[PDB]
């Protein structure tokens, strides 16, 4: 089998228990910690009317405060380590939605915290339900707070997405942000590239809720500020619906803030971003020309882990053959540049 | 209208009021430290805004988050400053506001 | 308040550049591109660039976000 | 007490290096004795350093009481 | 028929005056100074004892304090703007051989705080005697205090000639004088090149009283401090007595501090400092051989300076032949190079 | 045996005290003003010394001034810092040196 954490192949000896020696050091740190931790469902949710149907995926999400004792967790009312994401009633295989992508993430070398499956316990006999659990970044050793500060309060943008005019179009674009954590932090090769991939990635695996409130600034030092690792990175591409509604969260380039304009691969015959809309907001961050290619050509090679994380994944199979169904796809239009 | 106190780690470092026109955040007096955002810099120490600073806006919890107390005392079409009252402690980050 | 490091000799800032490039997890092929300053020559920078081109031991420099300060 | 500035360009280094000899009265002769770069090149040093050897913009840093500091 | 604040010729308006309209205005910066005082010696000058002896020539030299009110100098207690030394009594004519030479200083390209010879106010018809003065440094636009420090204190050297062991040898040098001035001040070829040719012009002109105290470091703001210009340079060749002593007032070398070691020039034929000695002390402060050989040469040509200068002097032509006579034999002694 | 006050630019800085072991100077603990030596760094507020430190020393005048000074004030001989306060106001640079 594989690890409920990890997503790695089980040996004989951890194999009955479900999660790898491996993983429960990943996460606590010891190896003595219990990833059965009780406390039913039904123990800490409250259920209760739709707010407005159509208010993201990831709004009807619950959220429980969690702590680690003695290798038991525990929830807290307020301020604690560990952060509880169940599955939402309506869209039930969220939390392995989001175990796998962000496992995915932090295969592909990005900054991921610590995270992993829990199971919830049994009421009357039936199958366990499994939740996604994460590390807060907002601590650092012995559970001390470091502050941090979301991109939509930094930037004085009133609404997560853009939307900040008289009619109903999006005035702020990944172009625009970029510019923006480009002047604040470091301007180094390392946070452009990383960047850059994060939003080709998002593309890829049909990430449409990269908000600016899915975009943070950790002040660790103090003074000079650092990006934020990724959080709530699930795919949407399992409900057509939610999916088919934008191409990305935000606009692309800065040229079609406000309905102004359209990007290149809007004109051409597939309408859709492609390849060639990509590089230009590569050349807006500095990127050289021939760092891009290159950039493109290890996002091909990487397409093995791509199919072998969510095949290894928790997922309903229906669920897993839609999302590599959306990567292959947009994987090809990358090639839509023909330039050497 | 509300008089509320912003403490950034840990120690109470601005003032948060609502007067009759507006909203006003206003650090001390002997405030040299960091700021609480890069919107809001120590430097200038007067931040008049008719409307919720955008910090403070986006410092509140939305959907199922703000769900629960939309249930409790109806923190629907209500006052955000009363929202970010209840999780004053649960603020992400080493923010707390606390009232006076 | 930002910790500033006198640079002695040429050959402490190309090993100091080298410590920064490490730490960041930057390869020599992917400065090569951005860059353009070839590989071989990418290599005598980081021991002693006493007879590297000033322009391209400043490009290398903002490339790894180190800035360059002057003060008698 | 401290004044330190910000190299943007290579040319600023250049520019502001030769404010500094003028200051000090210092001629190109003299730094040539001294140092061992041929008065044409020092006059370039002056211009856009750009493709003088870091080596040698060093020298004339030192020569002309100039320190060198990086940091981020 | 020339300056007695510049050394230049007079025009034929102001020969009778004996002071030309730019030298007054150098000095005072009017030229309505009256550069002859209204009180004779006897008023100030007290003529004391003789002293217990042992000391240099300048510590029988009396100072006078003095302020430009007006157009007329005047004495003060404490605190002024210049400062009048008279020629001792047992040594006659050394207020004309200081103007000499810090005329020639100034005229050699160094900082040389302005300076000029005035006339004591007569008793009864004798020949006017007259007094060298000199503007303190100190002093900013507006008489504003600027601080300064001699080498001494700052070195924490007790003695003024580096004699601060139980023998009489001197246990400082040239060399790490300069090295210490180096650390403090700021490193630029500049400085260096001046400190350099301050050494060997004392040298060359018979100065073997450059000591620590001689020496200043002022604070011109900015933080970092300054050497402070050249101040109390006498020659003191025409005195055969105090000028056998020592060649110069400490060792060049730090090899020869403590009597530990000896010049290369010391061992040559000559006995005496060469060149191959001066041409190791720039090598210690970091200048180059190149540098070295045309510093060389530009003092080489700088012999009709130190000649013309003092010919047209107010010294007594016995002491200017002292003087030119020290000079040109040690001239030839830097030629003993080896670049 | 006597203490003094040390002025520099027109501002008390430091006190200089004689005792029977030695000399001891030390700067205001409230100063962060210059330094009056570098031999006697601000940043090092204790200077004890068996012996009048060499600055202060240094300050005293030399040769026919201070035999003018000595036929007439002829204090105990070596008094050192004794001379010093006759000659303070009269001290080069911007250093004063006055009685407590």
């Amino acid at each position: 089998a594989n690890c409920r954490i990890l997503l790695t192949p089980l040996n004989e000896r951890d194999e009955q228990r479900g999660y790898s020696t491996q993983g429960l050091k990943r996460l606590s740190g010891t190896a003595k910690l219990n990833p059965r931790l009780g406390f039913t469902r039904t123990q800490f949710v409250q259920e209760l009317p739709r707010q407005q149907k159509g208010m993201s995926i990831a709004g009807y999400q619950p959220k429980l405060q969690l702590v680690l004792d003695e290798g038991e967790f525990r929830v807290v009312d307020h301020q604690g380590n560990f952060i509880l994401k169940p599955s939402p009633a309506d869209f039930p295989g969220l939390a392995e939605n989001e175990h796998a992508t962000m496992t995915l993430m932090s295969r592909l070398g990005f900054d991921v915290p610590v995270h992993g499956l829990l199971s919830f316990a049994p009421q009357s006999e039936e199958e366990l339900e499994y939740a996604f659990v994460i590390r807060r970044y907002d601590r650092d050793n012995k559970g001390l707070p470091v502050h941090q500060e979301q991109l939509d309060g930094a930037m004085q943008i009133t609404d997560k997405y853009g939307k900040t005019g008289n009619d109903n179009e999006q005035y702020v674009s990944y172009e625009t942000l970029a510019r923006f954590l480009v002047a604040h932090v470091n301007d180094n090769i390392a946070f452009k590239i990383d960047l850059f991939r994060r939003i080709v990635y998002a593309w890829l695996l049909g990430n449409n809720d990269m908000h600016l409130r899915n975009f943070g600034l950790v002040y660790s030092d103090g003074l000079t500020p650092a990006l934020a690792p990724v959080y709530d990175f699930v795919s949407v591409a399992p409900y057509p619906e939610y999916f088919y509604s934008n191409y990305l969260a935000l606009p692309l380039l800065t040229r079609e803030e406000g309905g102004r304009e359209l990007a290149p691969g809007f004109h051409s015959d597939y309408g859709e971003y492609i390849g060639q809309d990509f590089l230009l907001l590569g050349e807006s961050m500095g990127l050289a020309p021939r760092l891009l290619e290159k950039l493109f050509q290890d996002i091909r090679k990487e397409n093995a882990i791509v199919m072998e994380t969510y095949e290894q994944s928790f997922m309903t199979q229906d669920h897993i053959q839609a999302v590599l169904q959306c990567y292959r796809h947009r994987l090809g239009l990358l090639h839509h540049h023909h330039h050497h | 209208h509300r008089r509320v106190k912003v403490l950034l780690y840990g120690q109470v470092v601005g003032e948060l009021s609502q007067n009759d026109s507006g909203f006003l955040f206003q650090y001390a007096h002997d405030y040299h430290g960091p700021a609480i955002s890069i919107s809001l810099p120590v430097a200038q120490r007067q931040f008049p805004s008719e409307t919720l600073h955008p910090y403070f806006a986006s410092l509140a919890p939305e959907g199922w988050l703000r769900q629960r107390y939309s249930q409790i005392q109806h923190r629907d079409e209500n006052d955000l400053l009363g929202m970010l009252i209840d999780n004053g402690k649960n603020l992400l980050g080493a923010i707390q506001i606390l009232p006076w | 308040p930002r910790p500033l490091l006198t640079i002695e000799t040429p050959r402490h800032l190309g090993e100091q550049l080298n410590a920064r490039r490490k730490e960041l997890g930057i390869d020599l092929y992917t400065l090569e591109l951005q860059t353009g300053i070839s590989t071989s020559t990418l290599k005598r920078l980081f021991k002693d660039p006493e007879q590297v081109k000033f322009g391209s031991v400043f490009a290398v420099a903002n490339v790894l976000g180190v800035k360059l300060c002057i003060g008698e």
